[PDB]
């Protein structure tokens, strides 16, 4: 996920919540000044069509085992993939 | 804390008079800049405890009795001396050789008189917890206000001494309200690991269970030891964690788990210098040397001069030749030994192993996969590359494996199509094998074939098939007797 | 109702019998004989003592028992046990 | 300083599987096989201390809503 | 707290003024304890109650609120003794052991909780040490209050007051003084009172100087307080433990266990008096089996086993070993499985494992991981005797481990991140069970164990045996069964057999340890050449015997065995040097071993040949299953029969 601008109700507008690190906390309240305080706090929902989606695929990679010494064990490394 | 200053000004003097360490620091500062001019060395200076007693006994007794107050001012002093070096274009680490000990203890004898005091444990290391990063220095970039912003994270093992815990997460809009993005790759990560240490199996008193304690290995020390290795750790003996007393009802008695920080990790059980290479050079000209060499292998073993000759000729092995745009011809030489038991065939191989410079030993079955990667969801011959693989009871091994050994030996490569990762990976290993005769002692008289028991191409793959007889004679017997006798004295 | 019992006085004979069986049986066949296989004598005997409603163990009961266990042991062994049979006479 | 009375047979003689709400708070005989029993863990019962509130009986079985000095324990099972 | 002053004044007045006529037992107990750096004191309650009834009246009332005022009371005394001024001196632990009245384990139910309870039980296993705290400094996360908390005994939360809160206090581990703790867990004695139920085990915490005082498995009598801990597992249900002050083992028991490489002088005296016996060997051979009748070769073989042998570290890294191996294999009534229990008793360090390993214990060195060396026969038994049974019945994977171990003494484990090579100096004594009985003697002497004799090749001394009761044996056992009641006359007779039965066998042990550590024997040259003649005659003659392909063997390993016997027996006489006669025994003993090495028609079933040919050139779709269908409805083939003929033809070369 990246932005995921939720849609408000009464007076509309938009707000875009940044997707940072792994996760984010969803918000409700109202950010819009119009729905805010009068009257009273406008309700807002996320719109999936509006959001920008980036493909995400994760995969772990173990060592080739020729690169492993006389001892120890193959050690995998986790790899995140995006876009194209 | 002017006394911490005292410790620093005191440790200063120790260095540069005498200057015997300073040359090593200079060497560390120079070598890396030489790598900077090229076209790896851990930064720590081993301190022999030997030298510390000559200057001050007061400061010597302290490092052992109360290392928390002493090692870190000495350390800050070492960095301070590393910065006065040359020049511009890190915390380092102490080591502490010794001159043990007091404080000499095996892990079985320890706790608590030895706690919060430097310690050299020794024993077997298992199971060697898996290597992992650990965050230390937080680094961020503000914009457009700019500058450069950093936080410093203090963990449980930070420095030595206990400090009010910094963790966790990220500062994220330190005042005023400017945005802070995490700057990765400027920020510092010290690697971190822990490995538990069991007391030596042979000095165990009774059927009483073994008592192991855990050692955290900071920085460079990481991945320096595989599990099951003889190790003499050193370190400060630290008790971390609450005993449950921190939280109010944790009612159980059990508490204060202890471990050792740092520090050195000297293993226990090449460098040719100036003189050695000269010895070789002199010795190369002598015409008879080959026979002497061939005799040097066997203090305990009669005759078999031919076989010993062979083992040398495996240790050396015909270079390696890889043709242009074509396959390579096998360099190394493979050997088999067949004869009645008591032939030392299993005894010879261990001495092969010791001086071999590598490689892995394998006995019969054995396996699974032998040399293979096994394609682990979700081996030896590979790991033994450029080395000497031993095989004991080479006959007993299942044909299924032999089928693979054909591919290993001559072809010189291993191929894994299994599921899976599909690759041709290289195991070029040299190989020895000792294998019992077919049935009983019958090897001697029995025919040139039907005696071997393991047809066919294998018989060929092995460059040399040596046969040895246990058949008995009185004269040879006497000549056995005396050497056997003298051997035990 | 009944719980028969042996009397220590004259039954010492049994011990001898055991020996008479034991050693001579070791020459041929393995093992099987053991002190267990002695105890079964006594127990079986007192079973017969129950059939007699006898309240105590008697020599007849012993005769019966010994015949039972000894022929049992005989008939287990290999055909070489024919050689065994010839000493069974006094046991008979 | 306490003797709690045993009170022999009290039919009823409800077995096991026949039980309802009507049996609540009212003494009822039961019968059947024992299954493996817990070990003997002393229960709190009476509370007493040198001061320092007074003795607090707890409980069967709540305990809402710890000191200890000399408390009279009684085995639970 | 003027009352604590009043109590401690009474404890000081109890230590300084106490008089047994006329030495002050305690006051000197103290000094003689601080000098060795023991930092402990043992009070004898009878003296205590003799001195004042009062302080024992309170000490049996609320022990855990008082006993630490007694600790501080005594350490305030060692301040005036051990040092003088005008550091640091830990507060000593007191260990009080007294008679009272034994309170059995079953009879502990509430009601005496927090009242000192003397009792008796066999310790199961000892828990690994862990430190509690005694004196630890603490700083605040905010106001940084520096608080030195003296924690006492006998859980305790940290104080929250100098936002701030809720509990802003950190433990400084750089200055904190720590002690140790154990956790014994003890199963009450099997004599009383198990009845029909499994006996209960109360968990006990030893601490400070009583820790590691007791080897698990030894009967003891604990004193300690009785008390309860929480340990969430309701409601409320707190679980019972016994704090120990202080522990006292049963008679003696020091020395053994707890037998160090050192001993008293008079033991050297009486040993060196035993070395002077001409019948020494012969009287020892009478010590081992007071109960077991005959079997003299085995009987001597045990002796030469226990004593170890020549051990040589000579360069290169190769080291030859001692001492040998012994096989008791044979049909039951051999008493071998009992005999092993005996060796297990005598040998200084020994582990009897019949397996497969048992029950939880693996048979060999094994790597297991701490959830937050696993143990086995070999490792735990290292440097001494190991007793094995059902040796043919052992698992494969560790069988490899064994047969590699016994020769080079070292197990090598490459599993995962630990490649360690660890030591087993043990000498295996194995009793196999042979198959099908006497016919296996009619069969080739080898060929018994699995498909392979190699086992028997590794083993030095193989003794398939017979318990031929000299007419007095079978009558011995029988007569024994007949009686076995009153009036313990026979048991007595056994006991005077024990007194007279040569070395008390409690002494024999100490002796074996002695000889084993003190002296390392060496063979004489004429004995050497003698043995050369021995072995060449063996080789030659028995080759000539095998000209006929007589089915049975000879390895130089066997020779090496003979050697190790000579050094063993030399180490009996304790002499630094071997003698000829001395070996002259050994040759013939091992000769008895050689005699042990010597001892649907087969040819018809031995065919399979008709099948191998004109039936199957491949062999496949033939397999044991085929010979099974071929020899299933032909009225014919046994498992051993089928294999025998197969192994036969395999060997025969057909
Ligand atoms: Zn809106």
């Amino acid at each position: 996920v990246e932005v995921i601008a939720y849609t408000c109700d009464q007076c509309g507008y938009e707000v875009f919540q940044e997707v940072n690190s792994r996760t984010f906390t969803p918000l409700s309240e109202c950010t819009s000044e119009e729905c805010s305080q009068n009257q009273t706090k406008g309700q807002l929902f996320m719109s999936t069509r509006a959001s920008k989606f980036s493909a995400f695929q994760e995969c772990k990679i173990q060592e080739l085992s020729q690169q492993v010494p006389v001892g120890h064990i193959p050690r995998s490394l986790n790899i995140h993939v995006n876009g194209t | 804390d002017a006394v911490f200053g005292d410790r620093v000004r005191r440790f200063q003097e120790f260095l540069d008079t005498f200057t015997s360490y300073r040359d090593s620091v200079r060497s560390i500062q120079v070598y890396n800049s030489n790598n900077a001019a090229n076209y790896i060395l851990p930064h720590r200076i081993i301190i022999s405890l030997d030298d510390l007693r000559e200057f001050d006994r007061s400061f010597w007794s302290g490092i052992l009795v109360e290392p928390a107050y002493f090692i870190p001012p000495a350390e800050k002093a070492l960095t301070d001396l590393a910065d006065s070096m040359d020049d511009v274009p890190h915390p380092w680490k102490l080591s502490f050789k010794g001159s043990f000990g007091a404080h000499a203890l095996s892990p079985r004898t320890l706790t608590a008189q030895h706690l919060n005091k430097l310690v050299s444990v020794e024993g077997i290391v298992t199971k060697t917890s898996l290597v992992r990063p650990k965050l230390i220095r937080s680094v961020h970039y503000a914009a457009k206000t700019g500058r450069f912003h950093y936080r410093d994270y203090t963990d449980a093992t930070t420095t030595l001494t206990t400090r009010i815990p910094t963790p966790a997460i990220y500062p994220t809009e330190d005042t005023e309200g400017n945005k802070l993005t995490t700057e990765y790759g400027y920020s510092t990560f010290i690697d971190h690991q822990r490995i538990t240490v069991q007391e030596m199996p042979e000095m165990a008193p009774a059927g009483q269970l073994p008592r192991s304690i855990d050692v955290i290995l900071d920085d460079d020390l990481v991945d320096k030891t595989k599990p099951g290795d003889r190790v003499n750790v050193v370190g400060v003996f630290k008790s971390l964690g609450a005993g449950g007393m921190n939280q109010s009802n944790s009612n159980t008695l059990i508490g204060f788990k202890t471990l050792i920080l740092g520090n050195t990790v000297y293993p226990l059980h090449q460098m040719l210098t100036d003189f050695d290479i000269r010895n070789i050079n002199k010795l190369s000209k002598k015409k008879d040397i080959f026979d002497i060499l061939s005799q040097s292998l066997a203090p305990s073993i009669y005759g078999h001069d031919h076989i010993k000759k062979a083992i040398l000729l495996m240790l050396m092995g015909g270079v390696e030749k890889n043709l242009e745009n074509g396959s390579h011809l096998r360099g190394d030489i493979n050997i088999l030994m067949v004869g009645d038991p008591s032939t030392a065939k299993s005894q010879l191989l261990r001495f092969v192993l010791n001086t071999a410079s590598l490689a892995i030993a394998t006995t019969g079955r054995g396996s699974s996969g032998v040399g293979l990667t096994a394609a682990v969801t979700t081996g030896a011959m590979v790991l033994a590359d450029r080395g000497v693989v031993c095989i004991d009871e080479f006959d007993k091994m299942t044909d299924v494996d032999r089928v693979a050994i054909h591919e290993v030996m001559e072809q010189q490569t291993v191929t894994i199509a299994k599921a899976g990762i599909h690759t041709t990976l290289n195991a070029r290993c040299s190989v020895i094998a000792a294998a019992n005769p077919v049935f009983g002692q019958y090897d001697v008289n029995r025919d040139p074939h039907q005696n071997i028991a393991l047809p066919d191409s294998l018989l060929s793959r092995f460059d040399l098939l040596f046969v040895v007889t246990d058949d008995i004679n009185e004269i040879r017997d006497r000549s056995i007797s005396e050497h056997v006798l003298r051997t035990h004295r | 109702k009944i719980y028969p019992k042996l009397h220590q006085m004259d039954m010492d004979k049994v011990s001898r019998v055991y020996a008479d069986l034991r050693r001579e049986s070791i020459s041929t066949g393995s093992f099987p004989i053991t002190v267990r296989h002695l105890e079964s004598i006594l127990r079986i005997a007192e079973s017969f003592a129950k059939m007699r409603l006898s309240e105590f163990v008697s020599s007849y009961d012993l005769d019966r028992a010994i015949k039972v266990v000894v022929d049992s042991f005989v008939d287990a062994q290999k055909v070489s046990v024919r050689r065994q049979l010839r000493r069974s006479f006094a046991i008979y | 300083s306490e003797i709690h009375v045993r009170i022999s047979d009290f039919p009823t003689i409800y077995s096991l599987r026949e039980l309802r709400e009507s049996n609540l708070s009212s003494l009822v005989r039961v019968t059947g096989v024992v299954t493996r029993r817990t070990g003997v863990f002393p229960q709190l019962k009476y509370v007493k201390f040198n001061c320092l509130l007074g003795p607090f009986f707890q409980d069967s079985n709540e305990e809402i809503r710890v000191n200890g000095e000399k408390t009279v324990y009684r085995n639970y099972q | 707290d003027d009352d604590n002053t009043e109590i401690i004044k009474s404890f000081k007045n109890f230590i300084l003024e106490f008089r047994l006529d006329s030495q002050f037992i305690y006051r000197d107990q103290l000094r003689n304890n601080i000098l060795v750096k023991n930092y402990s004191l043992t009070v004898n309650m009878e003296h205590l109650i003799g001195y004042n009834e009062d302080i024992y009246k309170k000490l049996s009332d609320e022990p855990s609120d008082i006993i630490p005022l007694f600790e501080t009371a005594i350490t305030q005394v060692a301040k005036r003794i051990s040092i003088l001024s005008r550091n640091s001196l830990p507060t000593f632990q007191l260990i009080l052991n007294s008679n009272a009245n034994q309170i059995p384990l079953r009879d502990l139910d509430s009601e005496h909780v927090s009242k000192i309870v003397r009792l008796s039980g066999i310790i199961i296993s000892t828990s690994v040490l862990s430190s509690r705290a005694t004196y630890l400094s603490i700083m605040c996360r905010n106001c940084r209050h520096t608080t030195s908390i003296t924690i006492n005994n006998f859980t305790v939360s940290l104080p929250r007051s100098c936002n701030c809160g809720p509990d802003p206090y950190i433990i400084i581990h750089e200055s904190s003084k720590f002690i140790d703790q154990q956790f014994l867990k003890l199963q009450e004695i099997p004599e009383l009172v198990p009845v029909g139920e499994m006996p209960r085990n109360l968990t006990m915490t030893c601490d400070r100087y009583l820790t590691n005082k007791v080897i698990p498995g030894t009967r003891v009598t604990i004193v300690g307080i009785y008390s309860i801990y929480n340990s969430k597992n309701g409601v409320a249900i707190r679980t019972p433990y016994i704090k120990i002050l202080g522990i006292q083992s049963d008679v003696e028991t020091s020395s053994i266990w707890n037998s160090v490489t050192m001993f008293t002088e008079e033991e050297e005296e009486e040993f060196l008096q035993l070395s002077r016996n001409p019948k020494l060997y012969e009287i020892l051979t009478n010590s081992i089996a007071p109960s077991i009748f005959g079997n003299e070769d085995i009987k001597k073989a045990i002796v030469c086993l226990l004593m170890g042998g020549s051990k040589k570290i000579l360069p290169d890294g190769m080291r030859l070993r001692g001492d040998i191996n012994v096989l008791l294999l044979g049909d039951p009534g051999t008493a071998k499985s009992q005999l092993l229990k005996f060796v297990e008793k005598v040998s200084p360090i020994a582990v009897y494992t019949s397996g497969k390993g048992s029950s939880a214990a693996g048979l060999t060195a094994s790597v297991q991981r701490d959830p937050m060396l696993e143990g086995g026969a070999m490792v735990l038994a290292d440097g001494g005797v190991v007793c094995i049974d059902e040796f043919d019945k052992m698992r494969d994977e560790d069988r490899v481990a064994i047969h590699e171990a016994m020769e080079q003494q070292t197990i090598s484990i490459a599993k995962a991140g630990i490649t360690t090579v660890l030591n087993s100096r043990t000498s295996v004594l194995a009793a196999a069970n042979p198959i099908y009985g006497r016919y296996d003697d009619l069969k080739s002497p080898g060929d018994n164990i699995d498909f392979q004799t190699t086992i028997l090749s590794r083993f030095d001394m193989i003794f398939i045996v017979k318990d031929d009761h000299n007419e007095e044996r079978d009558i011995s056992i029988a007569n024994h069964v007949i009686n076995i009641h009153t009036g313990n006359a026979n048991a007595m007779q056994n006991q005077q057999e024990e007194n007279g039965s040569e070395i008390s066998i409690e002494k024999m042990k100490r002796y074996i340890t002695y000889c084993r550590l003190k002296c390392a024997p060496r063979l004489s040259p004429q004995a050497a050449e003698k043995l050369s003649s021995n072995f060449v005659t063996i080789r030659k003659q028995l080759l000539i015997n095998e000209l006929e392909s007589t089915e049975r063997p000879i390895t130089i390993r066997q020779l090496e065995a003979i050697i190790r016997i000579t050094e063993s027996l030399a180490k009996l006489e304790l002499s630094p040097i071997a003698q000829e006669r001395h070996v002259d025994e050994a040759i013939r003993l091992f000769q008895a071993s050689t005699m042990d090495a010597a001892s649907t028609s087969l040819s018809e079933i031995r065919r399979f040949e008709q099948e191998l040919k004109r039936r199957l050139p491949i062999g496949w779709s033939t397999s044991y299953q085929t010979l099974r269908r071929e020899f299933v409805d032909t009225h014919r083939f046994s498992q051993l029969a089928l294999d025998k003929a197969l192994y036969a033809l395999e060997k025969h070369e057909t």
